[PDB]
């Protein structure tokens, strides 16, 4: 996702 | 000898403005493009403060990601309720400082019934005579607050978690006020403080959600990271998948 692939 | 309070304290984000043009005569689609991008930014501010966290670096990395965005309003609502207490001494609603609500603002958002919700528990900080340290305590509670019914990728580990920031609180409690039914006093209306704020968070997350949907007919911004967690996590609180935990039924 886009969070998850911010948060990481 | 605070250890846990040290670092909440420590690790407490800064005053996160919104940009929002005040000079412009104020209007739904104006007044909501602020917010949503208050939102994306304090929610940034959330991950990093959430991540400094003692003992979340133990969650599984997909449940650290999920408690985040499950939990993430709520804390946006707790906190901004406290900014309001501290700053307008709960008169209107302090979300940043370039960004704070009056009555007509309140209702010229659209979000007034909620509004109404949230300058309440700005009330209850000082009625219930909240500590600073009473309130990051509760702060930091709340990101474990709410879980999927589904079961979190490592249930067990939140599970001590969860369990050992409530010892935390307790003993935040337990500390100066040194008595049985005055820490129990305490407790209760703490804990009934806590359960409070879920209610209103709901009813944001359905105003949100309601508001991304409708957004092309209307001139309100959702950024790009707001819109994806509002049509990916809040459904699945809304369709009840997501349920909080709550100290009483
Ligand atoms: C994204 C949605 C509509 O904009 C929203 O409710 N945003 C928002 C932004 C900031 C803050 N804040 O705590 O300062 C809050 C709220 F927590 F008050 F409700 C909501």
């Amino acid at each position: 996702s886009a969070f998850s692939r911010y948060y990481t | 000898q605070p250890i846990f309070l040290n670092v909440l304290e420590a690790i407490e984000p800064g005053v996160v403005c919104a940009g929002h043009d005040n000079n412009q005569p104020d209007s739904f689609a104006a007044l909501l493009s602020s917010l949503n991008e208050l939102g994306e930014r304090q929610l940034v501010h959330v991950v990093k403060w959430a991540k400094a966290l003692p003992g979340f670096r133990n969650l599984h990395v997909d449940d650290q990601m999920a408690v985040i965005q499950y939990s993430w309003m709520g804390l946006m609502v707790f906190a901004m309720g406290w900014r309001s207490f501290t700053n307008v001494n709960s008169a209107m609603l302090y979300f940043a400082p370039d960004l704070v609500f009056n009555e007509y603002r309140m209702h010229k958002s659209r979000m007034y019934s909620q509004c109404v919700r949230m300058r309440h528990l700005s009330q209850e900080f000082g009625w219930l005579q909240i500590t600073p340290q009473e309130f990051l305590c509760m702060k930091a509670l709340l990101l474990f607050s709410i879980i999927p019914v589904d079961g979190l990728k490592n249930q067990k580990f939140f599970d001590e978690l969860r369990m050992n920031y409530i010892k935390e609180l307790d003993r935040i409690i337990a500390c100066k006020r040194k008595n049985p039914t005055s820490c129990s006093r305490r407790f209760y209306q703490l804990t009934k403080l806590l359960d409070s704020v879920q209610p209103i968070a709901r009813e944001l997350h359905q105003f949100a959600f309601d508001l991304l949907i409708k957004s092309h007919m209307v001139s309100v911004d959702f950024p790009e990271m707001m819109a994806e967690i509002i049509s990916v996590q809040v459904p699945k609180i809304l369709s009840g998948k997501v349920k909080p935990i709550y100290f009483h039924t």
